[PDB]
């Protein structure tokens, strides 16, 4: 079901990932102990991810919250940082993608700085790094996000105390 | 996986102590997101 497009370095729709990634980043409050000491990334890859089935089941829905929320579905990018993202982009996300230790309840959650995703991405709270060095700030091996296109509808606000 | 507020969509979790944290949001629905862009990084040491 889903290919998976190489992105050009030349490409306009690159350098646009990119710099949201890029100029997403900022300081964590645990000075770096679940998703390293970085300041910028050095950015290998950027594949657009082409699936008919999900695709489509993600527009079927969007109309639906869009009729719900006068007309605005509510449309973001955010990013999603896990060690499941080789299933999320085959089979979508699902019911086994909720984080039941979320601070607002078992669901999927996304991010608009790239660097929070990138705490998850060797599981919660960085679990324990890269599988080769076990190295939460690994400089070696490389690493997966996902950009994501997330309808939000009429969302709850929340402050948080973070 | 459970559900957001009653007449809502999604949760918008918006961190009020810093000041520079930009917005969390969580969905309880998969077909609410679509994974557009798959990402392959390394981050960088500080020089
Ligand atoms: C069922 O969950 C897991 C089980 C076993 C290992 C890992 C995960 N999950 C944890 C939640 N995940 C996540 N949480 C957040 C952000 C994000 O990108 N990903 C950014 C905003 C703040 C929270 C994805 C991976
Ligand atoms: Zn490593």
């Amino acid at each position: 079901g889903t290919i998976l497009i190489d992105l050009s370095p030349d490409d306009k729709e690159f350098q646009s990932v990119e710099e949201e990634m890029q100029s997403t980043v900022r300081e964590h409050r645990d000075g770096g102990h679940a998703g390293g000491i970085f300041n910028r990334y050095n950015i290998l890859k950027i594949q657009k991810v082409c699936n008919k089935k999900l695709w489509e089941r993600y527009t079927h829905r969007r109309k639906e919250v869009s009729e719900e929320n006068h007309n605005h579905a509510n449309e973001r990018m955010l990013f999603h940082g896990s060690p499941f993202v080789n299933a999320i982009i085959h089979k979508g996300f699902d019911e086994r993608h909720a984080y039941i230790g979320g601070m607002f309840g078992a669901g999927i959650y996304f991010a608009e700085n790239s660097s929070k995703s990138n705490q998850y991405v060797y599981g919660i709270g960085g679990g324990t790094g890269c599988p080769v060095h076990k190295d939460r700030s690994c400089y070696i091996c490389h690493r997966q996000l996902l950009f994501c296109r997330v309808t939000l509808g009429k969302s709850f606000l929340q402050f948080s105390a973070m | 996986m459970a559900h957001s507020p009653p007449g809502h969509h999604s949760v918008t979790g918006r961190p009020s102590v810093n000041g520079l944290a930009l917005a969390e949001y969580v969905i309880y629905r998969g077909e609410q997101a679509y994974p557009e862009y798959l990402i392959t990084y390394q981050i960088m040491r500080p020089e």
